[PDB]
């Protein structure tokens, strides 16, 4: 299912000792698919970035969620809404909040 | 043998004006040849 | 006849920097020169015959 | 592909020269011949 | 006689052999008829057919070769 | 930082387009090329016999 | 093995060649010179040969090969 | 050339190495700070972290350009230059065309083509009115 | 290097070979049109010299320098098979010419095959002897191959001598048959297809006999091992090709 | 060192380089010839005042573009450079014989140039049909020199075919199967098979023409019982496979280019691309007589050849749809090489479809030996092969030289060429439909407008060729050395740097068999 | 009779090196495909080399037509960028 | 003949050329179907920021990508082959005429009854009468009866030529030593022009064919007067 | 709160709709040619010949002087 694919990916990013190679491989693999990843995958990815002390890759992950949406301009706003508690809690600023969209 | 950019070629690219002259003789001799063949034949 | 392959093996594997076509020694260089000279001189002659036939 | 800056930049002037010499190398010999066809 | 009819032996665009066969048949027919005091005029059919189909230069050359003894067809 | 195309893009586009049209029109109409267009609706037939 | 092929070489191959040789070099002699007829499809000359007088084939045999005008 | 390298590619968002390899004094201090809460980093520091890891942002790497104007315009100039060659060709290479292109020849020829009913179903004579003795 | 392939020393023979081709071809042109054989003789001479030194160098590289690893040998196998395939297709064109003419004889021929006035060779006379000769030579070379693999110097040399003698016998026989034939190459398409097809085949017999001779002398000089002798295998493949082409010619063109 | 390196080479890269230089030179000769054809036809009447010369020019145009520009560039140039790299081989199987395949071409070209310098040249067409090309209608040396030119080119390509087949079968890593080699490697192997089988048949036919001209054979002379039509079968038995040989390596490079600039790690439907090239290779040998539908062939034979010829659209359509499906979902980089490839796909399809029109022997009655055929093959062959060559050349120039081109100048070059070739050749369809013969030095007055336009288009393409020479100079003049290349994980030829060292894969790749 | 040398007696240079190494079950000239290990961090594929880097091709799944190529450097084991299987250089 | 700015075929003069016109329309419609499908699909592929770069399953398209082209080919080949065999169906001609190619002119022979023959050369440009066609007119035209099935036999006395008349749908190579047949039938009187269509040397461009189609009675009158 | 939009299979979805579109347009474009060109041709031939009088056509050509034979 959709559900089973999602849960594999959430589980992947949740590995407590996930390393940096593994985080990059995860995200680079994921954006090859015909899909914008679900909030709960991105959530799990962001928290890996946290465990890995990697703020920049957290920002880049949000940019690539936007990018994968293409001309469908409702998916990014939406995923951000769903990520806000995690963004607030980890102090992850958005690309827009950083001026990285200009 | 010489290795690297500008070194794996039978022509020199040390000076771009001498290269220009060599490329111009090269391609222009090829392009001109038919017109001189035609001249040759008409003059027969 | 006797098997002298071992001698030719030592000659052709002598660590002297020569390419295989000259490694037999002095008579290689001769035959090479005769070959190349006939080839080039023959090619000159063929261009001469072309010039001649072109008119 | 990414590349290092030109080792020997070719300015617009130098390109205009390159281009002009290039074009005349094709155009002058052929034009000589075509102009003189009648003569042959 | 208007022109040479369709001949199922020679149904293709290459009609070389149709001309050839009718030239041969004219001369074979005349030979067989003249040997046996038969009506030579019957052979005229083949002459009409070959005259329609064959190029004049082919007829002329073959005629010259028969006169020469160098015609290679069997008559 | 502005690139080659930001600086010279519209000038290249405008004058190139202008040069191209002008020189082709001049070639087509001003130097005696006979295009041999259809006579239909253009030529008046004339007695030939 | 080698012994099989040696057997075939001396038992079948070379004897066959010896018999054909005997038969050819007994049934040779020389036979009747064919009569000449100047057929237009034979003795073709569209350009002179590049040897001899131009009119003789490379293995021309006066005995059995006529020229366009007949036997020599 | 054999070493892992950096790329900005939108389907390879996290490249094999960081944009900036060798870090100054303060840049290392900043990396140490990154290990504590990110809420405690400023906006400027978050951007600086960004730019140590990455060269261009998504928006930058995806930017549009004006290159099409240079390409189309330049092509059109070259095409125009070609017409100069053709003028030079018409003036200095070509002699006169055959007399059959004279206006009177064409007029006679056209009548003769209508008289033999050249292309009378669609192509040519079809377009001539034989009753009214004019083009349709 | 830690692969098993052969990086060949820079060589002049490709260039002398290519120039030898220029000289043979411009030579033939001079011969056909300008009545002179000098250029052609120079080209033939340069071609022979190139062939000798080039193949000399291949023996140096293999027997003497040890560069023919199994992977290299495997490549040469493919190369020789492919070379033979190209030669088969070359001959195919002459077989096509022969059937074209013979199955649809034109009026100039008398509308028949053989043409009027052509007296074909009798295939049960010398051409049968030619057949026995090449067949027997296919038998002898197979003995030579088996003698080599078994380690037997003397019998390899005997078998290979016999094979060569047979190829030379075929060549003398064909030269005599050419001389004796009452028709010539100029006797229309009958002569054309006969002499050009058998002629190329005869050229290939000469070539293959030469190749067997080189193998003979290399065997005399102990170059071949009981397990490594690809120059011999290639000469045998080429010779079987020569045999098979003759067989087709024998069945078809006679 | 210079002689050792450039005359006595045994190095696949340097040999590749030689071939590219020769091919580029030949292309200048062939373009000049083309301009001469189009200047003769640019207005009604006679420019050259000598139709034998016109015929000589047309004939040489074709041989130069085919035997000295396309084949040496695609197989000798890209083939030598890329194939070994793409399978991690240290060189070609027969690296010395490889050098002779190269060195046979200048003398071949010299023979051809000689043919046009002596007597009144070979005004025969590239088909060299007797009796026009025989010793009465073309007395003298010219035709013989042409035949010899073709023998030498033939030998060059036959030995090359042996070398590529051997290399591609025998010199892969031991874990790599043939279905784990890149498509360009497949396309070269298949082209090599076609060359190995087809060129000896041509060699046979032209040798027969040689003997009819000089040894009094009559293979093609009715007086001897020969048949001019035999020469046609043997020529086109080669000639059909030849047109596929001209496009196959272009198919290969297009797959690589489309894949790369779509940001993909692999082409869509690899197995189908292999199957399609093998199918085209095979079918390419059983269609030749569609070159002969007006010679007077039996109706069932015309039906067969019509049918068989059309079948080739099936595997070909699979390749076109698979290129589109590679584009599908891509991060599209609008590089100059990507533009060449997209232009290829479109222009090749148009030419392919006019081929299907001609496959119909009934309609071919009216289109044969007209400008419709000339339009067909200048779309599929001239533009298709040339666009693939340009694409490949732009795309791999940095690998071969270590320098980058100016991408904007390369895009301009593409745009001018695209206008030029369409203006030259699209109107030729109209000329053909309306009955203008090919191989004509002048035409009835009705055909003046389309000829005028076509000739104008030829000059635009001239401008593009001159610009291409400048663009290459500028790259060598400025010396922008390569830094990063992306997607090396699925483009092995790049992984040793730009340019790669003289010797690559001295240590072979390590590949497990699991 | 005999008289024909054997490879053991007369093979020389690289042919001889390859023959003698094969006897000992070694492949210094890379004629055979190396057999994979499980390829984990603990059981990495051991990649011999005569320098400090070598190109690996990884066929990630059997009958993939795409091979994944990368430089393996001396030092810590590296992972195929497609499938992650581990490879370690042993110079 | 052709006219200035013409895009497609000369108007049909014979039923067979009319067939070829309709079959060409049918086939070009298919050409346009295909080429427009490809162009539309290419720009579709090239116009979205959405991506999918992971491995795609190729087997799903195997069937349509081969079957639909196969069906389209059948839709071309059926009418193609019907016309092929219809053209070939038994000709019962009323008249046979031969033409021989030469360097550089055509001869004609009408030898059903009398031995009528003549040469036909291009009118040089300097000798054209006012309104006559450059490079097309000949001195002696091929006069033929309209509304009759005519067998034309074609050969050559020297090199290859090819006898073509576009408007009647005809093109038959002229090969020395070979007699090629085609059949000709005109629906209308008039003048119909063709040009040599196998390269035959320096004057290949300059040896046209002009058919003059008239009622039987005028053909017989002319025949008798050309003896 | 924003509702949850479709996030999976967007490229595939665009293709499924646009392929139907591609076939419609391409069929439309080809059928336009058949209508504007082929059907016009069929009609122009049938109408030309429906009451065509070849002898009358001949007499007009004769009167104009075009023929060698009449
Ligand atoms: C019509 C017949 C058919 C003709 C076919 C013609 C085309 C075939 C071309 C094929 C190329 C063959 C090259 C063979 C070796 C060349 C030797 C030579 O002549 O040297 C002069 C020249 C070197 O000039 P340089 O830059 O001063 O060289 C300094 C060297 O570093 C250091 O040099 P050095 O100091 O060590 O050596 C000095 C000297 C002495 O040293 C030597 O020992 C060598 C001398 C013998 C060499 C003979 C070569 C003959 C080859 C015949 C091919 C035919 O050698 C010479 O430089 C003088 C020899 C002059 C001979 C003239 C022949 C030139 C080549 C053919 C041109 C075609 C014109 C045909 C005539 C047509 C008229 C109708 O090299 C060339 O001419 C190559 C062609 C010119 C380069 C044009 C550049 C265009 C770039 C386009 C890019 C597209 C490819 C992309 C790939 C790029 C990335 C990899
Ligand atoms: C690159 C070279 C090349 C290629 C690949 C081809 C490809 C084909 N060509 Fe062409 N052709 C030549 C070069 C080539 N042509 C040359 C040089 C000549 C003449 C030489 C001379 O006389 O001098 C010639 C002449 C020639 C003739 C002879 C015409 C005549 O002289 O009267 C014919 C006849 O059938 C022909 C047909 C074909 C066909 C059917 C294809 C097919 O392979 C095309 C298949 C491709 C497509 C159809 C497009 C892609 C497919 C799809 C998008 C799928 C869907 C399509 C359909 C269902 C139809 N060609
Ligand atoms: C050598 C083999 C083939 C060359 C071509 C023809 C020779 C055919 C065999 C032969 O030797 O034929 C002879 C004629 O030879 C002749 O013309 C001999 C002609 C001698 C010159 C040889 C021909 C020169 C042309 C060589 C072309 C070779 C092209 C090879 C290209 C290979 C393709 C890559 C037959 O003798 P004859 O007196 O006519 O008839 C017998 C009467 N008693
Ligand atoms: C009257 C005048 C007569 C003149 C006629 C002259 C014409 C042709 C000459 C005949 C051919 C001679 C070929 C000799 C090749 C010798 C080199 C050789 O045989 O080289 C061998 C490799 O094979 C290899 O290259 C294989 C190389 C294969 C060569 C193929 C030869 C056929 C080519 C003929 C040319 C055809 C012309 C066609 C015309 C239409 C070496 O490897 P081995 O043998 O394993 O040895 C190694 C062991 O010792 C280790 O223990
Ligand atoms: C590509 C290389 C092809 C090589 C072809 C070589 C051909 C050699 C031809 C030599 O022929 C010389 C002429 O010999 C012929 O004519 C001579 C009289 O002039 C005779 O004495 C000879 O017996 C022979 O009939
Ligand atoms: C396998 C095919 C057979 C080819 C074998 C060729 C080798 C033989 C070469 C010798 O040929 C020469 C022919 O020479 C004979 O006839 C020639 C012409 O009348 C004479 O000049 C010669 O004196 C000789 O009598
Ligand atoms: Cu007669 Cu062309
Ligand atoms: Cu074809
Ligand atoms: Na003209
Ligand atoms: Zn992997």
């Amino acid at each position: 299912t959709d559900e089973e694919f999602d849960a594999r990916w959430v589980t992947y990013f949740n590995k407590p000792d996930i390393d940096a190679w593994e985080l990059r491989k995860g995200m680079n693999t994921l954006v090859g698919y015909d899909l914008v990843p679900e909030p709960k995958i991105i959530d799990a990815a962001l928290r890996a970035c946290r465990r890995l002390n990697d703020f920049a890759s957290a920002v880049r992950i949000l940019e690539v969620v936007k990018d994968k949406a293409g001309p469908h301009k409702e998916i990014y706003p939406y995923v951000i809404q769903e990520l806000r508690p995690t963004l607030n809690e980890l102090g992850i600023s958005t690309p827009e909040e950083l001026g990285l969209d200009k | 043998y010489e290795e690297g950019p500008g070194k794996n070629i039978p022509f020199s690219v040390e000076n771009k004006w001498r290269l220009l002259a060599m490329m111009t003789l090269f391609f222009g001799s090829g392009f001109a040849a038919p017109f001189f063949i035609v001249r040759h034949q008409l003059l027969k | 006849f006797e098997n002298r392959v071992a001698e030719k093996q030592k000659l052709f594997q002598e660590d002297n920097g020569l390419p295989v076509h000259l490694k037999g020694g002095a008579t290689d260089n001769i035959l090479y020169r005769v070959t190349m000279t006939l080839c080039l001189g023959g090619t000159l002659y063929s261009l001469y015959c072309l010039g001649w036939a072109s008119f | 592909i990414t590349a290092k800056p030109a080792k020997t930049p070719t300015s617009p002037k130098e390109q205009a020269i390159g281009l002009s010499v290039t074009f005349l190398s094709f155009l002058l010999p052929a034009g000589w011949v075509l102009y003189h066809l009648d003569n042959y | 006689y208007q022109t040479a009819p369709f001949d199922s032996r020679f149904p293709n665009q290459n009609q070389t052999r149709n001309c050839w066969q009718n030239y041969l048949d004219f001369h074979r027919c005349e030979k067989a008829m003249t040997a046996k005091g038969g009506d030579v005029s019957v052979c005229e059919w083949y002459r009409r057919v070959y005259k329609s189909l064959c190029p004049i230069s082919w007829v002329s050359t073959w005629d010259d070769r028969r006169a020469e003894g160098t015609f290679p067809g069997k008559i | 930082a502005p690139d080659f195309h930001d600086k010279y893009g519209n000038a290249v586009l405008a004058s190139g387009a202008t040069f191209c049209v002008a020189v082709w029109v001049y070639m087509a109409t001003q130097i005696g090329i006979e295009w041999n267009p259809s006579p239909v609706g253009r030529v008046t037939p004339k007695e030939w016999r | 093995g080698a012994r099989t092929w040696r057997f075939l070489t001396f038992g079948l191959a070379l004897p066959s060649v010896a018999l054909c040789t005997l038969n050819s070099w007994l049934h040779s002699g020389h036979r009747e010179r064919p009569a000449f007829i100047p057929y237009h499809h034979l003795r073709i000359r569209t350009k002179p040969f590049s040897w001899g007088d131009g009119n003789h084939t490379f293995f021309h045999n006066p005995r059995v090969n006529p020229l366009p005008t007949g036997y020599e | 050339y054999a070493l892992p390298s950096y790329v900005d590619r939108r389907d390879y968002p996290l490249p094999d190495v960081a944009h900036v390899k060798n870090l100054s004094a303060s840049q290392k201090a900043l990396k140490e700070k990154e290990k504590a809460s990110w809420s405690s980093l400023s906006i400027d520091e978050k951007v600086e972290l960004y730019r140590l890891k990455f060269k261009e942002s998504f928006a930058e790497m995806n930017r549009s350009t004006n290159e099409w104007k240079t390409v189309v315009g330049a092509a059109m100039f070259f095409i125009g230059f070609t017409a100069l060659l053709l003028i030079w060709e018409k003036h200095y290479v070509y002699g006169p065309i055959p007399h059959t292109f004279e206006e009177e020849w064409v007029a006679k020829q056209t009548k003769r083509m209508l008289d033999m009913k050249v292309a009378p179903i669609q192509g040519f004579s079809a377009k001539w009115d034989y009753d009214k003795n004019e083009w349709k | 290097q830690t692969h098993a392939y052969h990086m060949v020393n820079p060589s002049p023979w490709p260039l002398t070979g290519a120039l030898s081709a220029l000289l043979m071809t411009s030579g033939l042109t001079m011969w056909f049109h300008f009545n002179s054989m000098t250029l052609l003789m120079i080209g033939l001479t340069t071609n022979m010299l190139t062939m000798y030194q080039w193949w000399r160098d291949v023996i140096r590289e293999s027997t003497f320098q040890g560069h023919h690893t199994p992977a290299v040998q495997k490549g040469l196998r493919y190369g020789m098979i492919l070379f033979i395939i190209s030669e088969v297709l070359f001959f195919t064109g002459f077989f096509w010419a022969f059937y074209h003419s013979s199955l649809a004889p034109t009026p100039e021929l008398g509308g028949c095959w053989p043409p009027t006035g052509i007296h074909p060779l009798n295939p049960l006379e010398v051409p049968l002897l030619n057949t026995s000769v090449l067949l027997a030579s296919g038998v002898s070379i197979t003995w030579a191959h088996h003698s080599l693999m078994e380690g037997d110097r003397k019998h390899m040399l005997q078998a290979l001598f016999i094979t060569i003698t047979l190829g030379v016998y075929f060549t003398l026989l064909q030269a005599s048959e050419y001389y004796e034939a009452p028709f010539t190459i100029s006797d229309g398409v009958y002569g054309s297809t006969f002499f050009v097809a058998t002629g190329f085949h005869g050229l290939h017999v000469i070539i293959g006999s030469t190749f067997l001779i080189v193998c003979f002398f290399r065997q005399l000089k102990f170059h071949f091992t009981s397990n490594h002798h690809f120059g011999f295998e290639a000469a045998a493949w080429y010779w079987h090709f020569v045999d098979v082409v003759w067989l087709f010619l024998y069945v078809s063109i006679y | 060192m210079f002689i050792n390196r450039w005359l006595f080479s045994t190095n696949h890269k340097d040999i590749g380089t030689l071939y590219l230089l020769f091919g580029a030179w030949a292309g200048m000769v062939g373009t000049a010839l083309s301009l001469l054809i189009r200047a003769e036809l640019g207005q009604p009447g006679t420019l050259l005042g000598d139709d034998q010369i016109y015929n000589v020019v047309v004939t040489a145009h074709a041989f130069v573009m085919i035997f000295f520009m396309v084949m040496p560039i695609m197989i000798g140039g890209f083939g030598n450079w890329l194939v070994p790299l793409m399978i991690g081989a240290p060189d070609m199987a027969f690296p010395r014989m490889n050098n002779m395949s190269f060195w046979l071409l200048p003398p071949s070209f010299l023979l051809l140039l000689a043919s046009s310098m002596v007597e009144a040249g070979a005004g025969t067409g590239w088909t060299v049909y007797p009796p026009l090309a025989g010793n009465l209608a073309h007395a003298g040396a010219s035709v013989d020199l042409t035949i010899f030119s073709l023998h030498l080119a033939g030998v060059s390509s036959i030995l090359g075919a042996i070398n590529f087949i051997t290399t591609i079968i025998n010199m892969k890593p031991p874990a790599m199967s043939q279905y784990q080699t890149p498509l360009f490697v497949w396309s070269v192997m298949i082209t090599a098979v076609l060359l190995l089988l087809s060129l000896p048949v041509l060699a046979a036919g032209i040798t027969m023409l040689l003997t009819d001209r000089n040894l009094n054979t009559t293979f093609f002379d009715p007086a001897g019982g020969g048949d001019p039509i035999l020469y046609q079968h043997l020529f086109w038995f080669f000639g059909h496979p030849e047109v596929y040989i001209l496009i196959l390596p272009g198919f290969g490079m297009i797959s690589h280019i489309v894949t790369y600039y779509s940001g993909k790690k692999e082409p869509f439907g690899y197995m189908g691309m292999v199957w399609a090239m093998m199918s085209i290779g095979f079918l390419g040998f059983i269609v030749w007589a569609h070159h002969m539908f007006t010679v007077g062939m039996d109706v069932d034979t015309r039906a067969y050849f019509t049918s068989a010829t059309m079948i080739i659209a099936i595997p070909t359509g699979v390749k076109v749809f698979s290129w589109l499906a590679t584009l599908h979902g891509g991060n599209i980089k609008w590089s100059p090489a990507m533009m060449w490839a997209l232009g290829f796909i479109f222009l090749f399809t148009v030419g392919g479809l006019t081929g299907i029109v001609l496959a119909n022997s009934s309609l071919d009655i009216v289109l044969h030996d007209t400008y419709y055929v000339v339009a067909h093959f200048h779309y599929v062959l001239s533009m298709g092969a040339v666009f693939a060559i340009m694409g490949g050349f732009v795309h791999w120039f940095p690998l071969f030289s270590g320098y980058t081109l100016n991408d904007t100048w390369a895009k301009i070059h593409f745009a001018i060429m695209f206008v030029g070739v369409n203006m030259t050749f699209f109107p030729q369809h109209f000329l053909g439909l309306s009955g203008m013969p090919r191989r004509y030095s002048d035409y009835p007055d009705a055909y003046t407008m389309w000829n005028t336009i076509s000739s104008m288009g030829s000059f635009i393409s001239l401008t593009a060729v001159m610009l291409m020479v400048f663009i290459i100079w500028e790259a060598f003049a400025s010396k922008r050395e390569v830094l990063t290349v992306d997607l090396t994980t699925t483009n092995l030829e790049w992984l040793n740097g730009c340019p790669p060292p003289y010797h690559t894969f001295e240590e072979p790749t390590y590949v497990n068999l699991k | 009779g005999g008289g024909v040398p054997t490879d053991e007696e007369q093979a020389t240079g690289l042919e001889r090196e390859v023959m003698l190494a094969a006897r000992k079950g070694q492949d210094p000239y890379n004629i055979l495909a190396p057999k994979a290990t499980s390829g984990t961090k603990e059981d990495p594929n051991l990649v011999p080399s005569i320098t400090n880097k070598r190109i690996v091709g990884c066929i990630c799944e059997e009958d993939n037509s795409t091979v994944i190529w990368f430089w393996l450097h001396k030092g810590e084991a590296q992972r195929c960028p497609s499938c992650g299987t581990h490879y370690k250089l042993v110079p | 003949m052709a006219y200035p700015m013409q895009l497609g075929f000369q108007d049909a003069t014979s039923p067979i050329m009319e067939e070829l016109l309709h079959f060409h329309d049918h086939t070009l419609m298919i050409v346009f179907l295909i080429s427009s499908l490809v162009l539309y699909i290419i720009s579709l592929m090239l116009t979205t920021k959405l991506t999918h770069t992971s491995t795609m399953d190729a087997q799903e398209v195997e069937t349509i990508w081969t079957i639909l082209p196969a069906i389209i080919l059948i839709l071309i080949a059926l009418p193609s082959l019907r016309i092929l065999y219809m053209m070939d169906e038994i000709n019962n001609p009323s008249l046979t005429v031969k033409t021989m190619g030469h360097q550089w002119y055509w001869s004609y022979e009408y030898t059903d009854y009398e031995d009528l023959s003549f040469d036909s050369y291009m009118i040089p440009t300097s000798e054209l009468k006012p309104g006559e066609l450059r490079l097309l007119e000949v001195d002696n035209r091929v006069v033929l009866p309209m509304e009759m099935t005519i067998r034309m036999l074609v050969s050559s006395e020297d090199v290859l030529h090819s006898w073509a008349v576009p408007s009647l749908g005809l093109k038959t190579d002229a090969i020395p030593g070979r007699l090629n047949q085609t059949t000709l039938m005109s629906s209308r009187p008039g003048l119909y022009y063709g040009q040599c269509s196998e390269i035959c040397g320096s004057n290949h461009s300059f040896m046209p064919i002009v058919l003059e189609l008239v009622p039987l009675k005028y053909f017989e009158k002319w025949s008798a007067s050309m003896l | 709160a924003l509702a949850k939009p479709q996030m999976r299979g967007l490229l595939a979805r665009r293709l499924r709709f646009h392929i139907v579109g591609a076939f419609m347009v391409s069929l439309g474009f080809a059928t336009f040619y058949k209508f504007a060109v082929a059907e016009k041709r069929k009609k122009a031939y049938a109408d030309f010949y429906r009451n065509y009088d070849s002898m009358k056509d001949f007499e007009e050509m004769r009167k104009a002087g075009i023929f060698q034979s009449a």
